[PDB]
C-alpha cells in the first residue's frame, strides 16, 4: 500500500487546513524556498507512523502546535489515507484513514473515523510490512552526514541493528510467557480429561452389573464426545513439541544472524555502489558481542585499482554518495511499501545527483517515493511535482508542472 | 500461503475465526516457518514465532472451555 493522500492542521508552519493533492504511486518530488515548510511535511507523516513520536512529552506537545500570531491554537491534527488496493492493510476497504490528534493532555488515534489506541496501530502497521524497527523509510541530510562521518565503529552498531537480532529476542521473550501461561491451561485439562475419564469409567461398570437412569442413556454420548477432547488435547502435546522444535532452531539462527546480514548487505553494497558509480568498486569489511570492532569501508571510484581508498580518506561528497549507498544497500535487505527522502542530494555534484536519480526511477516501479531536492536531476525520474510557498504567516503546497519546478531550481 | 494466517495472529490477530483456529494446523505452520521458501529475517521468524504460539494458545483456550461444559453436563446427570 502507498500514501494516497495527506491533511495537516494546526501543525508546524501549517496553520490553516491543507489538503495535499493524491500523490502518485512512484516518483512524489516538492521543491521550495528555505523555511518553506518541505521538512515541515514529512515530519507530519513521521507524527503519524514513526514509531519514536509515538509517547510525546508535554514540551513536544507544545513545540508541534502552530505558535504564531493568531489565536494560538491549542489542537492539531494529521490524516493519511492510504492505497489499500493490495489489501496489505488487514482491512477489507479500499482506503484506509487514519489520523492522529493532540492538544496538551489530549492525544488519540482514529482508524476510519474510529478511536483507537496507540499500540492498536503499531500492529495495524507492521501487518501492512511496515517496521516500527525498521527507521530507514525516511532519510534526511541528518543521516547522509553522521552516517559518512562516522567511525567503523558506529556502523558495526548497525548491523546488529538490521540482523534484528534484538526484537527477535523482544518477540522470542514476548512467545514463552504465553507459552508459559499456556501451559497452565494445559494441566487443567489434562487434569479434567482425567475426572471425566473415570467418571466415565464408573458410568460403564453401572451400567453393565445391569445385565441415575438419563446418564445411563446417553452414556455412549459422554463417551463419544470425550475422545473428541482427548484428540483435541493430543493435538496440543503435539504442537507443543513442535514449538519446541521451531524455539530450538530460531536460536541455532540467531547466533548466524550478525554474520548472516552482513554477507548479504556487503553484496547488496557492492551492487548498488557499481550502478551509481559505473566502473567504480566498493566493500565493506568486518573488523577487529563478539571480536567483531567495525565494520569499514573500502572504496574504488577511480575504476578499480590501487586507488582504493578507505572510506574516511574519501572526498566529501564522496563519502555522501557511499552513505547513501549503503542506506540503498539496507533497505533492499528489507523494503517498506513507501520512503521519505529529504535533501540527499546535498553534497554530490551533478553527475552523482543524475546517478542518483536514475537509481530512483529503477526503485520507483515497486515502491513509493516522496522526495525535496534543489536541483533539476532528481526531477526527471519523477511523475508528480509540488511547490512549497509561505505565504502569510503559513505553509501552502500545491501541484506544479515538470517546468514550474526546474524553472525554480536553475533560475 | 500459510503464512499469511500465522502473520495474521501476530499482530492483527482479531481478524481469526475459531474456525480458523481449529482448522489451523500448528504442526505444519511450524513446518513452513523452519523451512521457508524465502529464507527470511530473523526479525520477522520472531513475528511468526509469536503468531504461532498465539494460535497453540487460543486452542488451548477453546479446549479448555469445551472440557468444563463436559465436565459440567455430565456430573450434573449423575
Ligand atoms: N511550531 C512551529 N510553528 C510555526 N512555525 C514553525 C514551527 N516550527 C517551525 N516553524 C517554521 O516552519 C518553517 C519551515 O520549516 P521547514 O519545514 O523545516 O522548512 P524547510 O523547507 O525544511 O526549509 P529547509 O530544510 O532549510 S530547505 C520555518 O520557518 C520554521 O521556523
Ligand atoms: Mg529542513
Amino acid at each position: 500500500m502507498y500514501i494516497k493522500q495527506v491533511i495537516i492542521q494546526g501543525f508546524r508552519s501549517y496553520r490553516d487546513q491543507t489538503i495535499v493533492d493524491p500523490f502518485s504511486s512512484k516518483h512524489n518530488v516538492i521543491v521550495g524556498r528555505n523555511g518553506s515548510g518541505k521538512s515541515n511535511f514529512f515530519y507530519a507523516i513521521q507524527f503519524v507512523l514513526s514509531d519514536e513520536f509515538s509517547h510525546l512529552r508535554p514540551e513536544q506537545r507544545l513545540a508541534l502546535l502552530h505558535e504564531g500570531t493568531g489565536p494560538r491554537v491549542i489542537s492539531a491534527f494529521v490524516e493519511i489515507i492510504f492505497d489499500n488496493s493490495d489489501n496489505r492493510l488487514p482491512i477489507d476497504k479500499e482506503e484506509v484513514s487514519l489520523r492522529r490528534v493532540i492538544g496538551a493532555k489530549k492525544d488519540q488515534y482514529f482508524l476510519d473515523k474510529k478511536m483507537v489506541t496507540k499500540n492498536d496501530v503499531m500492529n495495524l502497521l507492521e501487518s501492512a510490512g511496515f517496521s516500527r524497527s525498521n527507521p530507514y523509510y525516511i532519510v534526511k541530510q541528518g543521516k547522509i552526514n553522521q552516517m559518512a562521518t562516522a567511525p567503523d565503529s558506529q556502523r558495526l552498531k548497525l548491523l546488529r541493528e538490521v540482523a534484528g537480532t534484538r526484537v527477535y529476542d523482544e518477540r522470542k521473550e514476548e512467545s514463552i510467557s504465553l507459552m508459559k501461561e499456556t501451559e497452565g491451561k494445559r494441566e487443567k485439562i489434562n487434569e479434567l480429561l482425567k475426572y471425566i475419564e473415570e467418571r466415565l469409567h464408573t458410568l460403564e461398570e453401572e451400567k453393565e452389573e445391569l445385565a441415575n437412569k438419563k446418564a445411563l442413556d446417553q452414556f455412549v454420548n459422554f463417551s463419544e464426545q470425550k475422545e473428541k477432547l482427548i484428540k483435541r488435547q493430543e493435538e496440543l502435546d503435539r504442537g507443543y513439541k513442535s514449538i519446541m522444535e521451531l524455539m530450538n532452531v530460531l536460536e541455532l539462527r540467531k547466533y548466524e544472524a550478525i554474520q548472516l546480514t552482513f554477507k548479504q548487505v556487503s553484496k547488496n553494497f557492492s551492487e548498488v555502489f557499481q550502478k551509481l558509480v559505473p566502473g567504480g568498486k566498493a566493500t565493506l569489511v568486518m573488523k577487529k558481542v563478539d571480536q567483531f570492532t567495525g565494520v569499514g569501508i573500502r572504496v574504488s571510484f577511480t575504476g578499480k585499482q590501487g586507488e582504493m581508498r578507505e572510506m574516511q580518506q574519501l572526498s566529501g561528497g564522496q563519502k555522501s554518495l557511499v552513505a547513501l549507498a549503503l542506506i540503498f544497500a539496507i533497505q533492499k535487505c528489507d523494503p517498506a511499501p513507501f520512503y521519505l527522502f529529504d535533501q540527499i542530494d546535498q553534497a554530490l555534484d551533478a553527475q552523482h545527483r543524475k546517478a542518483v536519480s536514475d537509481m530512483i526511477m529503477e526503485l520507483a516501479v515497486h515502491a513509493q517515493f516522496i522526495t525535496t531536492t534543489f536541483r533539476p536531476e532528481l526531477l526527471e525520474s519523477a511523475d508528480k511535482f509540488y511547490g512549497v510557498k509561505f505565504r502569510n504567516k503559513v505553509s501552502h503546497i500545491d501541484v506544479i508542472t515538470a517546468e514550474m519546478a526546474k524553472d525554480f531550481v536553475e533560475d | 500461503g500459510p503464512l499469511a494466517k500465522i502473520w495474521l495472529a501476530a499482530h492483527w490477530d482479531k481478524k481469526l475465526t475459531k474456525a480458523h483456529v481449529f482448522e489451523c494446523n500448528l504442526e505444519s505452520s511450524v513446518e513452513s516457518i523452519i523451512s521457508p521458501k524465502v529464507k527470511m529475517a530473523l526479525r520477522t521468524s520472531g513475528h511468526l514465532l509469536l503468531g504461532v504460539v498465539r494460535i497453540y494458545h487460543r486452542k488451548a483456550k477453546y479446549l479448555l472451555a469445551d472440557c468444563n461444559e463436559a465436565f459440567i453436563k455430565i456430573k450434573m446427570a449423575f
